[PDB]
């Protein structure tokens, strides 16, 4: 929890594929996956990402998998947000594996899109 | 349970002064002998070792030719001769003793028991 | 009439995880390990329940060769009759374990400047593993304090966890190269030697 930023804002139009990006600090053999939360609601499930660049966990809502992105060395994590579900606005963050053991903790930042047709 | 060091001191070249090392305990049987040699806590390299059973005797390359060890069932005073004196042989001296008896050969320091005290030679 | 490849074994360019080790079996050939037994290549030539001299005058009918990656501190798992974390999740060897034990230090491969994040572990199962066999799943094990039952989340762990390597890490976390070949002897007529 030092400096871990995000990206986010949009309300251009909903339907597609428009994607959402953030960053994350050096984090060699450690586990990250988005976490959202839902009004009235929170930690609700979206996705895992292994350190391996091929470990992958996707969400019951997205069917089988889609588009995610990684890179080792510019330290970057990516999400699958295809289909633009019209009730799927809520707010982003790129928290790491706080409840597992050998990561330490991220939450410290949160962004929002908010897309519509 | 400890370890028990004698021999040691300073001879400068062209000297010999044995470094023995024997071990009180009964767990002879099963213990397999090993040496370091490092003063300014360096990491220990391997220095030689005794198989298990006794027909095969493994040593460093660099101390092949002059060292020289055996194995004592008497007082179980595994012996070691050390010559040819050198400034680099200013070191302290490391009775290492392996684990339980395995047939093979170590020569990492992934397991010891104890470690020794020993004694380091001067050269002027 | 031809020697057994424990070469290809030996230089296999690359190797497996603890969680997915290969099994390559050895038959139809003659071993001759007196010019690699003295070769001093080797930093740790453990024969659990026969002597490296002896196994020469004797045929095994079955060889399993085991593969797999680990720390340097690590090997303390990978030992007949002992109970840890890789042995009850990962890899058990049998109390009748008659096989030897070869290890050698791999900074020159596995170890690399930017880091190395291939390997795997397991650590997350009900039970232990039985020795000489290996699963591969899945799965999402959940804590029971706090069941998800459809994620990965509040006590709620994937078993697999990412494992590193780099060449500023000390001696204790250096990769090391693990093979294991077991020996045994059947009715059947052996084709393989020493
Ligand atoms: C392993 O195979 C490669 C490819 O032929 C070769 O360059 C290398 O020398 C082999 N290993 C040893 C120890 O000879």
């Amino acid at each position: 929890q030092v400096q871990l930023v995000e990206s986010g804002g949009g309300l251009v139009q909903a339907g597609g594929s428009l994607r959402l990006s953030c960053a994350v600090s050096g984090l060699g053999a450690h586990r990250v996956g988005w976490f959202r939360r839902a009004p009235g609601k929170e930690r609700e499930f979206v996705a895992a990402i292994g350190a391996n660049g091929g470990n992958t966990n996707y969400l019951d809502s997205v069917k089988g998998r889609f588009t995610i992105s990684r890179d080792n060395a510019k330290n970057t994590i990516y999400l699958q947000m295809n289909s633009l579900k019209p009730q799927d606005t809520a707010v982003y963050y790129c928290a790491a594996r706080d409840i597992e053991t050998a990561e330490y903790t991220y939450w410290g930042q949160g962004t929002q899109v908010t897309v519509s047709s | 349970v400890q370890l028990v060091e004698s021999g040691g001191g300073l001879v400068q070249a062209g000297g010999s002064l044995r470094l023995s090392c024997a071990v009180s305990g009964r767990t002879f049987s099963t213990y397999g002998m090993a040496w370091f040699r490092q003063a300014p806590g360096k990491e220990r390299d391997f220095v030689a070792t005794i198989t298990r059973s006794g027909e095969t005797t493994l040593y460093a390359d660099s101390v092949k030719g002059r060292f020289t060890i055996s194995r004592d069932n008497a007082k179980n005073t595994v012996y070691l001769q050390m010559n040819s004196l050198k400034i680099e042989d200013t070191a302290v001296y490391y009775c290492a003793v392996r684990r339980d008896s395995s047939w093979g050969y170590s020569r990492d320091l992934f397991e010891y028991d104890y470690w020794g005290q020993g004694t380091q030679v001067t050269v002027s | 009439t031809n020697l057994c490849p424990f070469g290809e074994v030996f230089n296999a360019t690359r190797f497996a995880s603890v969680y997915a080790w290969n099994r390559k079996r050895i038959s139809n050939c003659v071993a001759d390990y007196s010019v690699l037994y003295n070769s001093a290549s080797f930093s740790t030539f453990k024969c659990y329940g026969v002597s490296p001299t002896k196994l020469n005058d004797l045929c095994f009918t079955n060889v399993y060769a085991d593969s797999f990656v680990i720390r340097g501190d690590e090997v303390r798992q990978i030992a007949p009759g002992q109970t840890g974390k890789i042995a009850d999740y990962n890899y058990k060897l049998p109390d009748d374990f008659t096989g030897c034990v070869i290890a050698w230090n791999s900074n020159n491969l596995d170890s690399k400047v930017g880091g190395n994040y291939n390997y795997l572990y397991r650590l997350f199962r009900k039970s232990n593993l039985k020795p000489f066999e290996r699963d591969i799943s899945t799965e999402i094990y959940q804590a029971g304090s706090t069941p998800c039952n459809g994620v990965e989340g509040f006590n709620c762990y994937f078993p697999l966890q990412s494992y590193g390597f780099q060449p500023t890490n000390g001696v204790g976390y250096q990769p090391y190269r693990v093979v294991v070949l077991s020996f045994e002897l059947l009715h059947a007529p052996a084709t393989v030697c020493g």
